[PDB]
């Protein structure tokens, strides 16, 4: 029930808070999710 | 084959604090869970204690019983010290402690016998370890105490628990450890430590005069085992093995059952 990750995701992301503010992340990943990339024709 | 921080997975933090930060981790090959204590270089050379980090590790891995914190090894890269360590799952004896106000003969008698047993194999082991105060013991999975503040921390009071050949400045022994005993076995019953007071000046008194009374509930049996262990002169402090010969001791403990 308790997860874990690699320690490079973990460490030191209290001080790359500034880093790790990106606006729009989540709508974008969502939306992209949602979106399908078209088969590349000619 | 030495120790990597590739050889670990990481999970939630379990503490935080100047020198560090305190992890739930996992041992990726094993899938082993233990605890992984994260330390900043540049905060312990900024404290000056590099040499007596080195010399708490070395003393804790060499640490092998039951009732007390495991140090399974250690390891550095460019910035952190990493411990790796027991996980001990159902918090501090301070918090149940919280809980519960105060604690009864048997779950008294029980964690001072732990204790004592630990304390015992410590000092065969030429190991002094007087600092036993509630928020120092971590409880494991079957609710079995563990000594958890050897190796180094991520951080009127706290003399609470001093004896006075420390106050009074005078050379002292591991007998310092049946003193903190008895201070432990009164705040378990009591709620508070025996000597508490407002001020440091007053404290120091209390300690240095073996000042202190007995709330009314408290039994015959643990009056007697608690002034045995706070006695002024250290060579008249029962051996550990005394005390859990004790009849208080040996009547009011339990091992685990159904
Ligand atoms: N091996 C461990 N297992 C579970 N909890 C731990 C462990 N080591 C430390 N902790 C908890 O993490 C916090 C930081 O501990 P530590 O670095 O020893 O400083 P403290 O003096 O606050 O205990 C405390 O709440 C402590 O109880």
């Amino acid at each position: 029930e308790e997860s874990f990750r690699d320690p490079a995701e973990v460490l030191g992301t209290g001080a790359e808070v500034d880093y790790l503010e990106q606006f729009g992340t989540s709508s974008f990943k969502e939306s992209a999710l949602r979106k399908q990339s078209l088969y590349l024709k000619f | 084959r030495q120790w990597a921080l590739e050889d670990f997975e990481i999970g939630r933090p379990l503490g935080k604090g100047k020198f560090g930060n305190v992890y739930l981790a996992r041992e990726k090959q094993s899938k082993f869970i233990l605890a992984l204590k994260v330390l900043f270089k540049a905060q312990l050379e900024k404290a000056g204690v590099e040499h007596q980090l080195r010399r708490e590790v070395e003393i804790q891995s060499h640490l092998r019983h039951p009732n007390i914190l495991r140090l399974y090894g250690y390891f550095h890269d460019a910035t952190r010290v990493y411990l790796i360590l027991e996980y001990a799952p159902l918090g501090t004896v301070y918090r149940e402690l919280q809980k519960l106000s105060k604690f009864d003969e048997q779950r008294t008698a029980t964690y001072i016998t732990e204790l004592a047993n630990a304390l015992s194999y410590c000092h065969s082991k030429r190991v002094i370890h007087r600092d036993i105060k509630p928020e120092n013991l971590l409880l494991g999975s079957a609710g079995e105490l563990k000594i958890a503040n050897f190796g180094w921390s991520v951080h009127a009071g706290t003399l609470d628990y001093l004896p006075p050949e420390m106050i009074e400045g005078r050379m002292h022994d591991e007998k310092v450890d049946l003193w903190s005993l008895g201070v432990l076995c009164y705040e378990f019953l009591v709620g508070k430590p025996p000597f508490e007071a407002n001020t440091y000046q007053e404290t120091y008194k209390r300690i240095s005069r073996v000042e202190f009374t007995f709330p009314d509930f408290v039994t015959e049996g643990a009056r007697d085992l608690i002034s045995r262990l706070l006695k002024h002169n250290p060579s008249q402090r029962p051996m550990l093995r005394e005390v859990l010969e004790h009849p208080w001791i040996t009547a009011n403990s339990s091992k685990p059952s159904n």
